[PDB]
Order: structure tokens, then sequence, then C-alpha cells
């Protein structure tokens, strides 16, 4: 899955 | 990151019509995510597939800093100019395929100091001289092909050459030995 | 016009130096190219007598070298500092190491020295004599040891310096405020430690200034309200500490800040909040607290805002649609337990939302609200809303979203129809929940569509054939995303065109027509109930770096076409009914004998012999 931080 | 710039190198010295590298960038902390790049899960890169892809221009030394990389997979492309004997610094390759590309020049005396390689093809170019020696230190090496070059030189039966037969070094320009089918005067 | 003599052995001299010709250079004495430098390519010569030399001969003199990108391989000979009447030497980009001579900083006419991009290595010389230089540039090389101590004293014209990219360690120089002048000053990406010299911040041209990527530390000293000319500022990845001075009234042409990771702490300055000037400011991953105040009267020229990963708490500003340039916003990882306001209805300017596990709730009426903003294009509600239901309203749009990331939630419900009112989707990742029904046939019909995540729900029934038709799979201001360590992908072109189904419950077999996708880099089918032969026509997927079908139910036999594929690097059968010969060709040999496990009848290399 994608994420961002 | 060092590994990215010598990629990148080896990008800014080939020719890519069909722009398979346009997702190398330089600016990234690292090339994991460029296409046709593989990592392993420490992030270093332990495969490049470029087979078939139309590339043109030439190799580069810098290739010799990917100190994990395993499979080498340029064939069947138009490249051109020497291999490097940087190769030779790459300890965990077991396969490295240029062939059918244009490569010329000799074959690196370095590419002996690859012990895990499985694959060796240099098949189908133009490359010339001797068959270097080291090779038959490497006795992990099942798949030899060297047919169809300018090669010119002595091949011995001893060591790892004992596995091989005519058909790897077939239609070179002056081969003789008992692995190949002309004895040696 | 014609060639000066000394000049033309100071670049014979350069010459030997090379490891490979020039082209445009007559070179090695065979050649047919003019004996004169003049005509040489990347050579500019300038009359003797406009450089005001009144000697007995009228000669061309050498003032430009530039050479950048001509692929030079070998050192950089002494010689170069004969060519006395030099302004510009430019190198960029080039492969040429050693270390640099001395006598090169001695030249009193060079106005721009670019070397950067090549393999200059040893300490960098210190004595610098260079009293007509505009520009200094060694970015990205070898240098390492000090900065020299001494190096603005005798620039005095300077304008640039850029050292970045290198291995320069120690201190920033006391002796860095004798460069009066300088406008650009690059330290980035060395091995800098210490505080910052008191003495930076009397560098009152200073324009831009980076310092990141080194190990920096201390406070940041209020004294930096001195530099007010100051437009961009990179302070990431040190480790400077404490708050962050409230100086932000004083840098009134600031426009871009940019902190992130260092170990910052406290609230924001009240004067950071009211800038008028920054437009990206970017604090994230540092132990910044509090409540988040922006006061979007004073923020008129805000734009890209990243908060993310930080220790504030409390709630989503909701004043925030009132800063009418603000574009992105990066609020991942801040632990809100909170819902969006409702005052996120008027946020016509925001194009980029992130809320990625930032414990947000109540999604329903995010998407309610959210739907709103006219601009919205990438929308990452990832890591939030657990367990709640994935809307089914029809109503829903959002017309000119390119990306949505809602991942991880274990939401429940199916793929919903108000989906469809987005038809630019390029990118649609849904997986890791709890999602179920049948995979959609209208999904097909995205013609944006390259990225299409599903995997690790419970989706039944079987692939649409549709997917086999998507448009963008047949033929061809910041905000990373990472990919689940985690990879870093800078916009949405970055990831590699993608159909992941793995883990769900889809049963049927694996469509022919797939072989019509000629864009897509990665087939994901692994951990399904699919059935059936694997269709010889995978072989025209020519793009395809990964082809994963393990843990399935596929019988029959691989098919020898599928050495066709070039690019492929990773491929799995694993744990499937297959039977036969497994292919020869090269990429197969590569293969490791786990990505053809548990299926009995299969034979040839990687198992027991036919
Ligand atoms: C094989 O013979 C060649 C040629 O004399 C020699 O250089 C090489 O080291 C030998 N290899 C082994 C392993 O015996
Ligand atoms: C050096 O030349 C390159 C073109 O090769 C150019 O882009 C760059 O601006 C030059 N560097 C300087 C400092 O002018
Ligand atoms: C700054 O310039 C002054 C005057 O030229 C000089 O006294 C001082 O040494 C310079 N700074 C350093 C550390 O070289
Ligand atoms: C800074 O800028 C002004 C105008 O650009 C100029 O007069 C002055 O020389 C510069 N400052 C210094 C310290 O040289
Ligand atoms: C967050 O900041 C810390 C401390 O500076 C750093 O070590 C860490 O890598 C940062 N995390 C990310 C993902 O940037
Ligand atoms: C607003 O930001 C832009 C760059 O994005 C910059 O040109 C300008 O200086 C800023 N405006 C003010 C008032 O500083
Ligand atoms: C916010 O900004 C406006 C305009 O700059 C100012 O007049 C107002 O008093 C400010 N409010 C606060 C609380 O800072
Ligand atoms: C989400 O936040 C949790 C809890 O604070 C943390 O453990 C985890 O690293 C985060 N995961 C991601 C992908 O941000
Ligand atoms: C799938 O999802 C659950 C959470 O939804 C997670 O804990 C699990 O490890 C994931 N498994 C796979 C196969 O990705
Ligand atoms: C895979 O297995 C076969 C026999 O089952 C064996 O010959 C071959 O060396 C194995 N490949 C590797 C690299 O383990």
């Amino acid at each position: 899955y994608i994420y961002t931080q | 990151n060092m590994e990215g710039d010598a990629l990148h190198s080896l990008r800014a010295n080939l020719v890519d019509p069909n722009n398979v590298l346009q997702s190398w960038d330089p600016t990234l902390v690292n090339p994991c995510t460029w296409f046709h790049v593989t990592c392993n899960n420490e992030n270093s890169v332990i495969r490049v597939d470029l087979g078939n892809a139309d590339l043109s221009g030439q190799l580069v030394p810098q290739l010799g800093q990917l100190k994990n990389l395993q499979y080498l997979e340029l064939y069947s492309n138009n490249i051109t100019g020497p291999v490097p004997s940087d190769l030779g610094n790459l300890t965990n390759l077991v396969s490295l395929d240029l062939y059918l590309n244009s490569f010329t020049g000799p074959i690196p005396d370095s590419l002996g100091k690859l012990f895990k390689l499985r694959f060796l093809r240099l098949n189908n170019n133009s490359l010339t001289g001797p068959i270097p020696m080291s090779l038959t230190n490497i006795m992990t090496l099942q798949v030899l092909d060297l047919s169809n070059n300018r090669l010119s030189g002595s091949v011995p039966d001893n060591g790892s050459f004992s596995l091989f037969t005519p058909i790897s070094f077939a239609n070179n320009l002056d081969l003789c030995g008992p692995v190949t089918s002309r004895p040696c005067p | 016009l014609t060639c000066n003599s000394n000049d033309l052995k100071a670049l014979e001299g350069f010459m030997r130096g090379l490891e490979s010709s020039i082209d445009g250079w007559k070179w090695n004495e065979s050649s047919s190219f003019s004996s004169n430098c003049c005509d040489w390519v990347g050579i500019s010569c300038k009359s003797s007598v406009s450089l005001g030399l009144d000697d007995v001969n009228e000669s061309g003199r050498v003032v430009e070298l530039e050479l950048g990108r001509r692929k030079l391989s070998g050192k950089l000979s002494e010689s170069v500092a004969k060519l006395d009447q030099l302004k510009v030497l430019n190198l960029t980009h080039n492969s040429l190491s050693g270390s640099i001579a001395a006598s090169l900083l001695n030249l009193s006419n060079l106005e721009v020295l670019d070397l950067s991009s090549n393999d200059f290595s040893g300490l960098f010389p210190s004595l610098i004599n260079l009293p007509s230089l505009r520009v200094l540039n060694v970015y990205e090389n070898s240098f390492h040891g000090l900065i020299p101590a001494s190096l603005c004293n005798n620039l005095p014209r300077i304008r640039e310096i850029d050292l970045a990219m290198n291995y320069f360690d120690g201190s920033i120089p006391v002796g860095i405020g004798n460069c009066s002048s300088v406008e650009y000053l690059g330290l980035a990406s060395n091995n800098l430690s210490g505080s910052i010299p008191q003495e930076l911040f009397q560098l009152s041209n200073l324009s831009v200034l980076a310092l990141q990527n080194n190990r920096l530390s201390g406070a940041l000293s209020s004294k930096l309200g001195k530099l007010s000319n100051l437009g961009r500022l990179d302070i990431s990845s040190n480790k400077f500490s404490g708050k962050i001075p409230d100086v932000f009234l004083e840098l009134n042409k600031l426009w871009y800040f940019s902190a992130q990771s260092n170990l910052f702490n406290g609230e924001m300055p009240r004067s950071l909040s009211n800038s008028r000037s920054i437009s990206l400011l970017s604090l994230r991953n540092n132990t910044l607290s509090g409540q988040i105040y922006l006061n979007c009267s004073a923020m008129t020229n805000l734009t890209s805002l990243d908060l993310a990963s930080n220790s504030f708490s409390g709630s989503i500003p909701s004043n925030l649609p009132n800063c009418l340039r603000l574009k992105t916003i990066n609020f991942a990882k801040i632990k809100f337990i909170a819902q969006i306001p409702e005052s996120f209805k008027n946020f016509q300017s925001l194009t980029s939302l992130s809320f990625s596990n930032s414990s947000i709730q109540n999604i329903s009426s995010a998407l309610e609200i959210l739907q709103h903003c006219q601009n919205l294009k990438t929308l990452v509600l990832t890591l939030n809303f657990q367990k709640e239901e994935l809307p089914s309203v029809p109503s829903l749009q959002f017309k000119n979203l390119k990306v949505l990331i809602i991942a991880s939630c274990q939401l429940r419900g199916t793929v919903p129809q108000w989906l469809s009112n987005s038809p630019s989707l390029q990118l649609l990742d849904l997986s890791w929940n709890q999602l179920s029904g049948t995979i959609p046939p209208w999904l097909g019909s995205l013609n944006s569509l390259f990225y299409l995540d599903l995997s690790n729900n419970t989706f039944i029934g079987e692939i649409p054939h549709s997917l086999t038709s998507l448009q963008s799979l047949v033929s061809k201001p910041d905000f990373p995303f990472f990919k689940k360590g985690g990879l870093q992908y800078n916009q949405p072109s970055s990831f590699p065109p993608m159909i992941d189904l793995s883990y769900n419950s889809l049963n049927g077999s694996i469509w022919p027509e797939f072989g019509d996708l000629r864009q897509l880099h990665v087939l994901n089918l692994k951990n399904n109930n699919l059935s059936g032969n694997i269709p010889a026509n995978l072989s025209g997927m020519t793009s395809l770096e990964v082809l994963d079908l393990s843990h399935n139910n596929l019988s029959g036999n691989i098919p020898p076409s599928l050495v066709k594929l070039s690019f492929l690097s990773t491929f799995s059968v694993a744990y499937n009914k297959l039977s036969g010969p497994i292919p020869t060709g090269v990429q197969f040999q590569t293969f490791p004998n786990s990505s053809f496990e548990g299926n009995q009848g299969l034979c040839g290399e990687h198992a027991s012999p036919c």
C-alpha cells in the first residue's frame, strides 16, 4: 500500500 | 546512492530511443524504484534486466561498483565498445549476458574473478584475441558460450573447461584445442 | 583570430592530461581539423587589443574554455593555469579525476570556475586568489577535509559558492563571513558539524543557503534574522534542536523554508505563522508540538505546507481554507483522532491532501466534505477510519481526482459507483481492506488509470474482461509517496504501471486478452482461486517486469512463449496444479527454484528431468 510521511 | 550514480553513468553512456531508462532519476536516494532494476531487502541492486531493449551506446567502468549485483542481462541490444575490466569487481554475479551485441576488443582477464558465475554468454559479438585462462578457475560455471566471435588462441580441456564442448567455442577466427573441433598443431 | 602560442602550448598540456580526444579540436596532429585553437569547438578567443594587451603581437587570447558534457577522462593538468586571460573554465559533468592544482586558484582573470560533477578528490587548495571570480562551483565531487578557512579573503566580487555533494568536514569556517558579496551558498551534502558560526549571519546579500544533509548541530540562533535578503533556506537532515527562533518578520523575502528531519521541538514561532513571504514550508519529521496555528490572513503566499510526522496535538486547523494560494497539505502521521472540519468544503485552492496514518474518523463525512474541493487531484487517506464502511452513496463526485489512495483502513463494503465520477483517475489504491463483492467491469473504462491496487481484500468472482482493455495499459508542487524500508516515489508517474488483484477470492481463468496490455509492468494475481490454463498470449505483454501467478489453482503447462518477455525479472507460478517442462529461455534460467515450487508435474530445468 501507499502512504506519505 | 553510489549505485544510483553508477547506473546513471551507464545511462548517460547508452542510447535509448524507446525510453526504457526514462524512470532512472539520479536525484533519488537510491535506484530501487527505477524500472528494470531490482534491489534486495537492504536496498542494494541485485538485478539489471535490459535484454532486447533496442539500446545502443557503450558500457562504463562504473558498472563495476555494484557489489551485490547477481544478474546482468544486457543481451540482444546494439551496445558497442569494450567489455570493461571493472566487471571483474562484481563478485556476486551468477549471470553475465552480453550476447547478441556489437562489443569489440578483448575479454578482460578479470572475468575470472567471478567465482559464483553460473552463466557466461559473450557469443555473437565482435570480440577478439585470446580466451582468458582464469575462466578455467571458475568451478561453478554451468554455461559458456563464446561462439561467433573473432577470438584467436588455444583452448585447454582442464578445470571447468572439461565441462564444455565445441558448440561453446564454434565459429571463431582461429581457435584450437581439445575442447574445440580443431586440435592444436 | 590567430591563436596565441603560449595559450596553445597551455591547451596542448591540458590535452595530454586527458585519456580521450575532444571532437572539434585538432588533437593527434594527424588530425585534419584546423591548427588554430580559436576555431576549436568549446574555445572562445578575444583580441589581445580588446583585453588591453598593447604588446608587439596581435593575437587571439583564450578567454573561455567550455567542455561541459564532453565525456572527458583524465586529470586536470596544471598547465591550464598557463592561460592567463582565462575568464570562463567550464568542465561540468565529466569523468575527470585527481586533485586541483593550487596554480589554478591563482588565476587573476578567472570569472566562472565550474568543475561540477566529476571525480576530483583530495583536499581543496587552501590558497584562493581569484579577485575576478563571480562563480565557484565544485558541486558533486570527491573533495574532503576542511572547507578552506581563508576561502573568501581573496574573493571580493564573488556571487555563487557551491561546495555541495562532497566529503568536506569540520565546522563551517569562521571566515565564511568575509564572503560579503555572496548571494548563493551551497554547503549541503557533506560532513559539516558543530554549530553554525555566528559569522554566517553577517552575509547580508545571502539569497539562497543550502545546509541540508550534514551533521550541523545546536540551536538555530535568532541571528538568522540578520540575513534579510534570504529567500530560500534548507536546514533539512542535520541535527539541530530546541525551539525555532521567532525571526520571520525580519525575513521578508523568505519564500522557501525546509527544516525537515531535525530535532526541533516546542511550538512553531508566532512570526512564522504570520509570514507574508513563505510559500513552501516543510517542517516534517521533527518533534514540533502543540496546536497547529496559521494566520491565513497573514499567510497570503502559502502554497506547500508540510507538517507530517510531528508531535502536534489538538484539532485540524479549520481556517486553512482561508489561505488562498494553498495547494498541497501533507498532514500525515499527526495523530488528531478527530474528523475533517466542515469548513474544508470551501478549500478551492487545494490540489493535494494527505491525512495518511493520522487517526482520522467518520469517512462518510470526510468524503461528503472533500468532494466540494473542485481542484483535488491527489487524496491520500491511508491508515485512517479503521473498520468503518466505504460509502456506497452514488452521489459523491471528485471530478478532478488523479490519485486516490485509501488503503489499510480495513474498510467494509464494495467498490462504489461514485468513483466513476472521477474519469481522470490515474492511480487507485484500495488495498488492505475488508472490501467485498466482485470487481466491477466499469473499472475497465477508466481511460487514464495505469495503477490499480485491489490487493488484500475479500473480493470474489471473476477478473473482469474490461481490465484487458484499459486504455493506458494498452499504449503510452511535489508530494512524495512511499510504498510499503519504504521506497520514495516522487510523483504518480514513478510507479510502474500495475494491476495487483492479489490476496482475494477471485475464481475463473486468466484471460488471453491480457496480452493486449503492452504498457503493463506488473501483473500480480497471487493468492486467489484462479483456475484454468496460463494463456500463451501473455507473451504479448512486452513491458512486463513482474508476473506473479503463485498460490492459485492453475493447471496445464507454462507456455513456452513466455520467453518473449525479455524484461521479466521476477516471476512465480509456485503452488499451482502446473505440469510439464519449465521454459528454458534466458530470463527463466535466472529464476530461483522457489518460483516453480509446489507444482508436482512441472519438470525440466529447475526441477527433476522429464
Ligand atoms: C588450465 O590450464 C591453463 C593453461 O596452462 C592454466 O593457465 C590454468 O590455471 C589451468 N586451470 C586449472 C584449474 O588447472
Ligand atoms: C557549464 O556549462 C553547462 C553547459 O554544458 C551549463 O549548463 C552551465 O551553466 C555552465 N556552468 C556555469 C557555471 O555557467
Ligand atoms: C576577514 O577579513 C578581515 C579583513 O580582511 C581579516 O582580518 C580576517 O582574518 C578575515 N577572516 C578570516 C577568518 O580569514
Ligand atoms: C549587496 O547588494 C548591493 C546591491 O546588490 C551592493 O551594493 C553591495 O555591494 C552588496 N553587498 C556587499 C556586502 O558587497
Ligand atoms: C526523521 O528524523 C530523524 C532524525 O533526524 C532521521 O534520522 C529519520 O531518518 C527521519 N525519518 C525520515 C523517514 O526521514
Ligand atoms: C511569494 O512566493 C513567490 C515564489 O513562489 C516569490 O516570488 C515572492 O517573493 C513571494 N512573495 C513575497 C511577498 O515575498
Ligand atoms: C492575523 O493577521 C492579520 C493580518 O495580518 C492581523 O491584522 C491579525 O491581528 C492577526 N491575528 C493574529 C491573532 O495574529
Ligand atoms: C502509522 O502510525 C503508527 C502508530 O503511530 C506507526 O506505528 C506506524 O509506523 C505508522 N505507519 C505508517 C505507514 O505510517
Ligand atoms: C493484509 O491485511 C491485514 C490488515 O488488513 C494485515 O495485517 C496482513 O498482514 C496483510 N497481509 C498480506 C498478505 O498483505
Ligand atoms: C534448482 O534445482 C535443480 C534440481 O532440482 C538444481 O539442479 C539447480 O542447481 C537448482 N538451482 C539452484 C540455483 O538452486
